[PDB]
């Protein structure tokens, strides 16, 4: 997941927010302040069935 | 299935042709626009049209790190010098955008406005992309670096510097910005609504589809490498383009040895002059057993010689003429001895037997096809005229 | 463009393939060469797998 600055179009980066943590642009003063809880979903793959059932 | 629905008319407006320009922001998704943003200055370089903007941005707002704004403001300009200051205030209250030209020819592109029952069209005088300027870092770097701190001929015609001088020769023309919310927009938008009736026959658009095709996709070559007299192998079913008819039959009759005329007009076209081609066929063919046969004298040019890889000999057409005479007098050549009848050898004569005839066992050759209905055409003088020809050639060969 | 009957006068043979050269008196052929195509992108895996 990548996120871009509306101010300058460049990718946004998280920083040590003063009260709440923060996305900030590396160059322009545009900033974004974390309000909500947020996650991204991976869902990795699992082992196949043949040798997981084979032989009990 | 017929054009049964939505038969909307079309209109064209020239009032804004030189004024229309198309601007887009690839970085700006369509879900919001810049209506709320005052553009504080606008500029154009009309010669080699290219555009620059300047606009304001809010600073008090929480998505603005005013501390960062101040810290970088002290850097992009001279910290306390402001020789060429881009922001008199110590905060980034403004931004600027640049533009990029999209094509060298806008003629094939036009703007279109849809209205119920009518479409209005107008060309575009230019299309430029738009870029957010990142140059403030560049001048911060320049500030830090400066704080830290006749003639011979050339082959530099393709220089960057030369085209930048050409670009710099044009000073920047400035404009006053007015947003889409201004009544100015509608006050001018009406100009594209061109006057006119609902529909009138166009002065243009007259050319036919075949004509439209030819000038749409013209020949890449304007002059042909060789003539249609067939200096090289050439089409036969696609009739020769401009060749005179008398020479067209000559071309056709060099291929096939004998041919009844009744199938020709399929090749030269039904519109062929029947009387003229009958006048021309006598020049190249002579009739035997109801069929027009190629003249030897045009089959062998004068300077010919025994072609086949056998006994060399000059252009002795007399013998081939004699076998034609045998076909004329008799029904068919039942006898082999026709070679020695005119004191020729086997190879000398065999090839012309296979020009028209086919073998029967121990009983010689007969034509491949029978006498056809040439008598259906009324010109009995032809058989007599050939008769005088047969008589003359007979008188010659009787000297043997 | 010659005819087989007048090949004999040049001492040449009607069937000879042609298409070769004569240099210093020894007949020589320029063999057809095979090249790989150019200006065409291709992706591949190195010996290391990358
Ligand atoms: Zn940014």
């Amino acid at each position: 997941m990548l996120l871009f600055c509306p101010g300058c179009g460049n990718g946004l980066i998280v920083e040590e927010g003063q009260r709440c943590h923060r996305f900030s642009c590396n160059t322009c003063p545009y900033v974004h302040n974390i309000t909500r809880k947020v996650t991204n979903r991976k869902y990795p793959k699992l082992k196949e069935v043949d040798d997981v059932l084979g032989g009990a | 299935d017929d054009p049964v629905v939505q038969e909307i008319d079309v209109y064209l407006a020239k009032s804004l042709a030189e004024k229309l320009y198309l601007f887009q922001y690839p970085v700006r998704p369509a879900s919001m626009t810049y209506d709320d943003i005052p553009h504080l200055s606008a500029k154009i370089k009309p010669k080699q049209q290219k555009v620059e903007l300047e606009m304001a941005i809010d600073t008090l707002n929480p998505n603005y790190c005013r501390s960062k704004g101040e810290q970088i403001a002290l850097n992009v300009d001279g910290a306390c010098a402001d020789e060429t200051s881009t922001y008199s205030s110590k905060l980034m209250d403004k931004q600027t955008f640049c533009s990029s030209q999209t094509t060298s020819n806008t003629s094939r592109y036009a703007a279109a406005l849809y209205r119920q029952g009518e479409l209005h069209l107008t060309p575009l005088h230019g299309i430029l992309q738009l870029r957010p300027s990142f140059s403030y870092l560049d001048k911060a770097d320049a500030k830090h670096r400066e704080r830290e701190a006749e003639q011979a001929r050339q082959r530099r015609v393709q220089s960057y510097e030369f085209l930048q001088k050409k670009h710099a020769e044009e000073p920047w023309v400035h404009l006053h910005y007015y947003g889409l919310r201004d009544s100015r927009s509608e006050h001018e938008r009406q100009y594209l609504l061109c006057p006119g009736s609902s529909g009138v026959e166009n002065t243009e658009l007259v050319k036919s589809p075949s004509e439209y095709l030819m000038m749409l996709m013209p020949p890449s070559q304007e002059e042909e490498k060789d003539k249609p007299v067939a200096p090289s192998n050439v089409l036969s079913m696609a009739q020769l383009r401009t060749l005179p008819l008398a020479d067209q039959i000559k071309i056709l009759m060099k291929n096939v040895k004998v041919m009844p005329f009744a199938n020709l007009m399929s090749l030269l076209g039904p519109s062929i002059d029947s009387v003229a081609v009958l006048r021309g066929i006598q020049k190249v063919a002579m009739l035997v057993q109801g069929n027009w046969v190629v003249k030897s004298d045009i089959l062998y040019p004068k300077d010919s010689s025994s072609p086949h890889s056998g006994v060399p000999a000059e252009v002795l057409c007399r013998g081939r003429d004699f076998v034609m005479w045998k076909f004329t007098q008799s029904r068919w050549v039942v006898r082999k001895e026709v070679a020695t009848v005119t004191k020729l050898c086997a190879e000398d004569v065999k090839d012309f037997l296979e020009h028209m005839a086919v073998v029967r066992i121990n009983k010689g050759w007969e034509f491949i096809l029978p006498y056809d209905g040439e008598f259906i055409k009324k010109h009995p003088d032809v058989v007599q005229r050939q008769h005088m020809l047969w008589t003359g050639i007979q008188a010659k060969l009787e000297k043997v | 463009g010659k005819t087989p009957a007048e090949f004999a006068k040049l001492n040449e043979c009607p069937l000879d393939p042609g298409g070769y050269f004569i240099v210093k008196g020894v007949e020589k052929v320029i063999l057809i060469q095979e090249q790989l195509s150019k200006n065409r992108i291709i992706v591949e895996a190195d010996r290391k797998g990358a």
